[PDB]
């Protein structure tokens, strides 16, 4: 064919090949191949051959195919006229390759394709370079499209091969490395000298191609070459600073840079990565304040990773330094973005944030009106960074100065319309942080005051300072700003809405702490609004959980259900298997348990709560989990305060098996856990550093709430010492934080606790303090300013009007106290109604079912109680049956909650009905008793047990004895339970069977299911079965018919081992001498002693002493004669010998004939065991009492019986333990004539004898088992150096004794007195009182007590009885710690006489020999001192008999 | 005529010091510090590195 014909032949041959492709035919292609074979002779011939080869390759669709591809490239290489024909041929060859995507390609095939593609590319580029190609715009575009089309196909093959590339084929990917990087070079050259639109569109695909090309290696851990692939583009794109590519999608440019920065950062090279982020932002130079965010996040990621590798010098390379020449505004925005991204990390970036804020302050020109805004914003950020870790080496500006400068700048700013939202945001945030840093200033000021050491009404009136109006106003305005920002419903358009969310969280926490709960509720509503706007369901669920918890803390449980359902709905949209979901699910379960608790569906609630308590996710180490355990423990306490009829029995067992046996224990563990959290905040690897800020103001609010619960509970139980301890701790915290409302609450609580102990002066002081604080708080019917609007302030006000009425009644005003109580009666309803309306308006609902029953119900119940106790003293038959019926109805609507008050009201009703009716009283009081048996009020439990054992007596012997047994030492029982729990805690933490056994013994709800008196009676029979041999237990108790009186009828209950409980009632209300009169005479003697010891005339002094001693001996004689009378052998031992038993049987029958109701044998068996000493008048009274109808022959028969039983012996080895009431413990019963030869000790309750037995079973009590050693004794002789008369003689005799290591003259260190109680057998204290100063009740309760305590001081073993509270004293803490025997005085004694007594006791006991009873020598030494009844009847023993070893 | 002896009265309640056990002590701690504000990543870039096939 001629040149032109050959050119046409090439076109025709290409058309023939295209025709074969048009129908994808092969036989037709073979015919065209035959036509080409006919034309075989040219330049087009190689081209036709390539097309034929492409057809053969298409037919193949392995090694030969690879060879064919290489062969095609080789011939094409020689051809590239021929090259022009080779293009059309290469297109045909590429067409075969296009249909040859078998995906089963190896680097060799890809290399062969790369060879062909490179050859085609070289020829195509040369053809495009030819002026003619460029001359035709479309023609150059066509070749340009062809090149890019080929490259797109190439990367597809590369990614297909990369997908085929596996762990083993990674080597093959490293083979394709060469062509890939070379490809990028070609692509960039293709963009040279290109028209804007053509260049930008090609730039997009160019970047896209390498992004796909680089991603493959990055997706297989091959950064080096991935970086080599993207390096040219990133450099070229970054270098061209002129924004010549405005259209090129930022989204693409991002990917390529993103890949290289990650490749370098995942391979360290943080420095290179930083430069790549600088190049990244260089490319996005004229972009929007949006696309610049991702580079900045990568900057902070490379910066934070640098710190991990010690690359501190990366922090040295800052953005302002790196981006030297950048428009100010742009650099300021970029540093804002860096500040936010630093706020996003979790690894102590305070200094970095400070650097960014300093540079932003230096860059923002204060001159411009649009620079004052940036000044103020960077200033509030500087305040945030300074209230954290103040920097005294920089700035020289204080935080409270920075924030005030910011607030002034903001007050100077004026927005237009688009920035008013940002203005409200930053203003509210500035006000919030103003409050925060004023509070930090207060904290450091208090720290300086307390540190000032050199070498509290005034404090309250000083801390008040009238500064509440200044600080609370700023939060009240921040709330309004946030509200006007977020309530419009439109989009907010603020900088970071996340910052608004965090600030709202802090504001809700702060309001909760300042005790403004309704404001916190509004803030949480706004946080829920913002949380939906941001599509963060974690925060929506948390906000709903908090709203529900805060609504349950108040009265209304109806509105809590809506928000719990909302929290669950938000929980649906979470990932699950994530700590956020686990925590919010447990929180919602807890809230539902509490909703059941308040809705009286208690068994489902306990099921839920036990499901929560047994989750291994509740114990993982994190602060939110600790807050959840706090709420769990408060709910567990709320469930332990319910009566046992509300729940099943196995439910109670599994509930108490979790480790908390009483609400007091649960609440003190809550308090302990709340403290352990603060040790974590106010200090880790910052993993839990996410919510520390909000948690720091949540933990303090929860501490104050836990303290309010732990103070209102322990004071209602009568344990006022611990209650005042927690109240003082909380008052100290609140004066530290300078919060008026919380300290007002706690001062009213302390006032009530002091009124409990009959301290009218301290109570009136606290009342005036709270009146001052409440006048401070109020901004000075339906609205009483800030008081009425707030529920906490109305609560504190009604508690004021309650404790003031209590004081006004204690001093004796009556009318004023009743008027105050009737004011509290009209106050709680209206307060609840206004809280109802306020809550409805705040949450914006309709019709809340029932009013809010918060603490207003409890204070109204206490008002009903105190108003029913005063109708007894004024029984005018009027507003007594109308104030007790209303109180009973009120307290009977809320059944499971107000239970102590219903028990009080039932007891008052019984006392009103006292004067069938006995059965009515018994059933009413049994209702009440079961109402308070689980956790008794100590003061009500005694009155309820003894009234129920007086009505029910001899008609039910065991039940009557059980009630008398539980009416003594209730507070000591509570305290022992708490102490045992603390012992278990510390013993577990340090590394017990007897501890758990004693706990079961003292438990209040270790009973079985039963009716009214049966399970109690069975547990009591077990306890009776537990008594040791040779011990008689007489429980003397005063049956009080009024709360707050003394009483006259003595309940005497005798307890032996294998004998029924013998009880008796001794009504000493007409016996001339009385028992009230005996106590009055004892008090008179003790008052006259101190009023006489001031005289200096020795003769009158000794005369007064003698008169008091005669009065005292008369009193002791009167106790035995009139107080006990005939019923005084109940304290004497029992005759082991037969004789009393047989006569007991005969007399039982014969007197039963005479008219003796309730005939019993053991009573006569113990009353005839002492017939030797029985006088005819005792027999006369006994007979005339037992058999009233036919008394004469009852006497004659009794006379015959005692005459027949004239000769007898009381048991040698025997012992009597006297369990006395709080009022009869001060009388000296151990010195009555009958009990002088008899060993006699005291114990608080009958359970303590069993506890001593249980401890003896296991050990830990060597003295009560082995014996006191004569050596091994620590003494404290005259530590205050007052008494030298003793000091000299006692010094001589003590130093004379062997093995006695003690002090004399000096106060002992607490450590050696601790070792004295612990490591010794005897602790002879000759001094002031009962140690007290160097060794107090808490220090010994914290200790084990091995030694016998011979504390020879004034009122050493006396118990102080204040008000209607039970006796308190250090002897209780000694025998609660395991002291076998505690000897001490009972009233005030003198010097040399008590020295004579002590000398006799120590010379008799010590020196007698091994196995010498001590109680024998306390009565043998009672005859040595001169005043044998005034300072001889004073020494008293507590515990079990001891003996020298 | 015996000389006058001493007489040092002691109330048994003056032994109590309202001190808690050191695991219940809060107000004596230095409650100083406001521990930063962490605003967690709104966008998790973790899932921003995938393009798969070279889609046209």
């Amino acid at each position: 064919l001629s040149p032109q014909r050959a050119l046409c032949l090439l076109e025709l041959t290409l058309e023939h090949c295209r025709r074969f492709c048009w129908s994808r035919h092969h036989d037709k292609a073979i015919s065209a191949v035959e036509k080409a074979h006919s034309y075989l002779r040219t330049n087009l011939a190689p081209s036709l051959q390539l097309c034929q080869l492409g057809v053969k390759l298409l037919q193949v669709g392995p090694q030969a195919v690879a060879k064919l591809l290489i062969k095609a490239s080789a011939v094409l290489s020689k051809s590239m006229p021929p090259l022009r024909a080779l293009y059309e041929s290469c297109q045909f060859f590429l067409s075969g390759l296009e249909r040859g995507t078998k995906r089963r390609y190896r680097l060799d095939a890809i290399l062969s394709l790369f060879a062909f593609l490179g050859g085609y590319c070289s020829l195509l580029q040369q053809l495009r370079d030819d002026g003619v190609y460029g001359g035709s715009s479309k023609q150059q575009q066509s070749f340009l499209q062809m090149y890019f089309q080929g490259l797109h196909l190439y990367t597809v093959v590369v990614y297909d091969f990369a997908q085929g590339c596996q762990i083993v084929d990674l080597a093959d990917l490293t083979q394709l490395v060469d062509s890939c990087k070379s490809t990028v070079v070609w692509m960039l050259e293709a963009l040279e000298g290109l028209s804007g639109q053509e260049l930008t569109d090609h730039m997009g695909m160019t970047a896209s191609y390498t992004s796909n090309l680089a991603y493959s290696f990055y997706s297989h851990k091959l950064y080096a070459e991935a970086c080599a692939i993207s390096e040219p583009l990133c450099q070229h794109l970054g270098l061209v600073k002129p924004g010549t590519y405005p259209e090129v999608p930022p989204e693409k440019l991002h990917r390529c840079f993103r890949l290289q920065v990650e490749s370098l950062k995942k391979l360290g090279k943080q420095a290179q990565g930083c430069k790549m982020v600088i190049l990244w932002l260089a490319a996005l130079q004229p972009c929007s304040p949006e696309h610049m965010a991702e580079p900045v996040t990568f900057w902070v990621r490379v910066k934070m990773d640098a710190a991990r590798a010690g690359d501190k010098e990366l922090q040295l390379k800052t953005l302002r330094d790196s981006l030297s020449g950048w428009d100010p505004e742009t650099l300021a925005l970029l540093l804002r973005e860096e500040l936010q991204a630093y706020k996003a990390v979790r690894a102590d970036t305070g200094q970095e944030r400070f650097n960014i804020i300093c540079d932003l302050l230096e860059l923002s020109p204060e001159e411009t009106p649009a620079g004052a805004w940036a000044r103020a914003t960077h200033l509030v950020e500087l305040a945030q960074v300074l209230c954290y870790h103040d920097f005294t080496q920089q700035t020289n500006c204080s935080a409270l100065d920075a924030i005030r400068e910011a607030l002034q700048l903001l007050d100077s700013v004026r927005p237009e319309a688009q920035a008013r939202d940002q203005l409200l945001d930053d203003k509210a945030q500035a006000l919030l942080w103003l409050y925060i840093c004023t509070l930090e200033a207060k904290i450091q000021e208090g720290i300086e005051r307390d540190r000032r050491a050199q070498a509290f009404l005034y404090s309250n009136i000083a801390f008040n300072l009238a500064a509440d109006a200044a600080q609370s106003k700023c939060l009240d305005q921040a709330l309004a700003l946030w509200k006007e920002l977020l309530t419009k419903g439109q989009a907010p358009a603020v900088r970071c809405l996340q910052q608004t969310a965090a600030s709202l969280q802090i504001l809700a926490a702060l309001y909760q702490l300042v005790a403004k709960p309704m404001q916190a509720l509004e803030v949480l509503l706004l946080l829920r609004i913002v949380s939906e706007r941001l599509k963060d369901h974690s925060k929506a669920a948390g906000s709903s959980c908090h709203i529900t918890q805060l609504l349950l803390t108040l009265g209304c449980p109806s509105y809590a259900q809506l928000h719990l359902e909302e929290a669950a709905s938000s929980l649906k949209h979470l990932d699950q298997t994530t700590d956020t979901y686990l925590l919010l699910s447990l929180t919602c379960d807890l809230l539902r348990s509490q909703l059941y608790w308040t809705h009286q569906k208690v068994t489902k609630g306990v099921s839920l709560l036990l499901s929560v308590l047994r989750d291994p996710a509740l114990q993982k180490s994190s602060k939110a989990w600790y807050l959840l355990r706090v709420q769990v423990l408060q709910l567990v306490a709320a469930y332990l305060s319910l009566p046992s009829n509300n729940l099943s029995h196995s439910l109670w067992e599994q509930l108490c098996a979790q480790g908390w046996q009483t609400p007091e224990i649960a609440l003190i563990d809550s308090h302990k856990l709340l403290r352990s959290i603060i040790l974590l905040l106010m200090g880790t690897s910052f993993l839990d550093y996410g919510e520390n800020l909000v948690q720091k103001w949540q933990v303090l609010s929860e501490v104050l709430s836990c303290s309010e619960k732990l103070v209102c509970h322990l004071g209602r139980l009568g344990s006022v010492s611990e209650a005042k301890a927690f109240c003082l701790e909380a008052l100290k915290l609140t004066t530290k934080l300078q919060i008026p409302r919380q300290c007002a609450l706690f001062l009213v609580l302390k006032g009530e606790l002091e009124l409990a102990r009959n301290d009218i002066d301290l109570c009136q002081s606290d009342l005036q303090q709270v009146l001052f604080l409440l006048e401070s708080c109020t901004e000075f019917p339906t609205c009483d300013c800030s008081l009425c609007a707030s529920p906490v302030l109305t609560a504190v006000c009604l508690r004021w009007v309650l404790v003031t009425a209590g004081v006004r009644l204690a001093m004796g005003h009556q009318a004023q106290g009743l008027d105050l109580l009737q004011v509290v009666l009209k106050g709680c309803p209206e307060a609840a109604e206004r809280l109802t309306q306020a809550l409805q308006a705040s949450l914006n609902h309709k019709t809340p079912p029932s009013l809010v029953p918060s603490l207003l119900d409890e204070i109204l119940a206490q008002a009903y109680t105190l108003l029913a106790l005063e109708g007894l003293n004024q029984p005018s038959n009027e507003s007594l049956q109308k104030v007790l019926q209303s109180g009973l109805k009120f307290v009977a609507a809320r059944i499971p909650h107000l239970e102590p008050w219903r028990a009080s009201l039932l007891l008052i009703w019984a006392l009103t009905k006292l004067g069938s009716t006995l059965d009515s009283i018994c059933d009413s009081l049994s209702v009440a008793f079961r109402g308070i048996s689980h956790c008794p009020p100590s003061g009500l439990y005694a009155h309820l047990c003894r009234f129920l054992a007086l009505c029910l007596g001899h008609r039910d012997p065991y039940a009557t004895a059980f009630l008398v047994t539980e009416s003594v030492s209730i507070t000591c029982r509570h305290q022992l339970l708490t102490h045992l729990h603390r012992q278990l805690s510390k013993a577990q933490k340090h590394r017990d069977v007897p501890l758990a056994r004693i706990q079961r013994l003292f438990s209040f709800r270790a009973l079985e299911s039963g009716h009214f008196p049966q399970p109690e009676k069975e547990s009591f029979q077990e306890r009776l079965a537990l008594i040791p041999s040779g011990v008689t237990v007489c429980v003397l108790a005063l049956a009080t018919l009024q709360p707050g009186t003394v009483g006259n009828t003595l309940l005497l209950t005798r307890l032996e081992k294998d004998s029924p409980p013998v009880s008796v009632q001794i009504p000493t209300g007409q016996n001339k001498l009385h028992l009230r009169s005996v106590l009055n005479e004892f008090d008179a003697i003790q008052k006259a002693q101190k009023e006489n010891s001031s005289c200096t005339d020795k003769r009158e002094w000794w005369t007064g002493r003698l008169a008091l001693d005669h009065r005292m001996e008369v009193l002791i004689a009167s106790l035995e004669k009139s107080v006990l009378g005939c019923w005084k052998g109940l304290l004497l031992p029992s005759s082991e010998e037969p004789g009393p038993a047989q006569e007991a049987s005969r007399l039982q029958e014969l007197l039963q004939d005479c008219g003796w109701k309730y005939p019993d044998r053991t009573l006569l068996k113990i009353m005839l065991s002492g017939a030797g000493a029985l006088t005819p008048q005792d027999i006369q009274a006994l007979a005339y009492g037992l058999c009233p109808t036919q008394p004469e022959r009852a006497q004659e028969l009794l006379n015959e019986a005692v005459g027949r039983l004239q000769g007898l012996t009381v048991p040698s080895n025997s012992h009597l333990v006297l369990v006395l009431d709080k009022d009869l413990q001060k009388l000296p019963w151990e010195s009555m004539p009958s009990l002088q030869a008899l060993p006699v000790t005291r114990l608080p309750s009958f359970r303590f004898l069993l506890s001593y037995s249980i401890i003896k079973e296991y050990g830990a009590s060597p003295v009560l088992s082995q014996g006191v050693d004569p050596r091994s004794t620590f003494y404290v002789l005259n530590p205050h150096n007052n008494l030298s008369s003793t000091e000299e003689q006692f010094r001589a005799n003590f130093s004379s004794e062997a093995g006695w290591r003690g002090v004399v003259g000096e106060v002992p260190r607490p450590e050696q007195v601790q070792e004295a109680l612990t490591k010794h057998d005897l602790y002879i204290y000759a001094g002031h009182g009962a140690g007290a100063r160097f060794l107090d009740g808490q220090a010994v309760l914290r200790l084990s007590c091995r030694a016998v305590a011979l504390l020879f001081g004034c009122s050493s073993a006396a118990l102080a009885v204040h008000g209607n509270l039970e006796g308190a004293g250090i002897v209780l803490k000694y025998i609660m710690a395991g002291c076998p025997l505690f000897l001490g005085n009972l009233w005030d004694v003198t010097d040399r006489d008590i020295d004579r007594y002590t000398e006799a006791l120590l010379q008799g006991w010590l020196g007698a020999g091994p196995g010498a009873p001590l109680l024998y020598y306390v009565n043998q030494a009672r005859q040595a001192p001169r005043l044998k009844y005034l300072i001889g009847a004073a020494p008293i023993a507590y515990g079990l008999p001891v003996s020298l070893r | 005529y015996p000389e006058i002896e001493k007489f040092f009265p002691f109330n048994p309640l003056d032994f109590e010091s309202f001190d808690l056990p050191e695991e219940h002590q809060i107000a004596h701690l230095p409650l100083s510090g406001v521990p930063l504000m962490i605003l967690d990543e709104e966008r998790e870039l973790e899932k921003l590195f995938q393009l798969g096939p070279p889609s046209p």
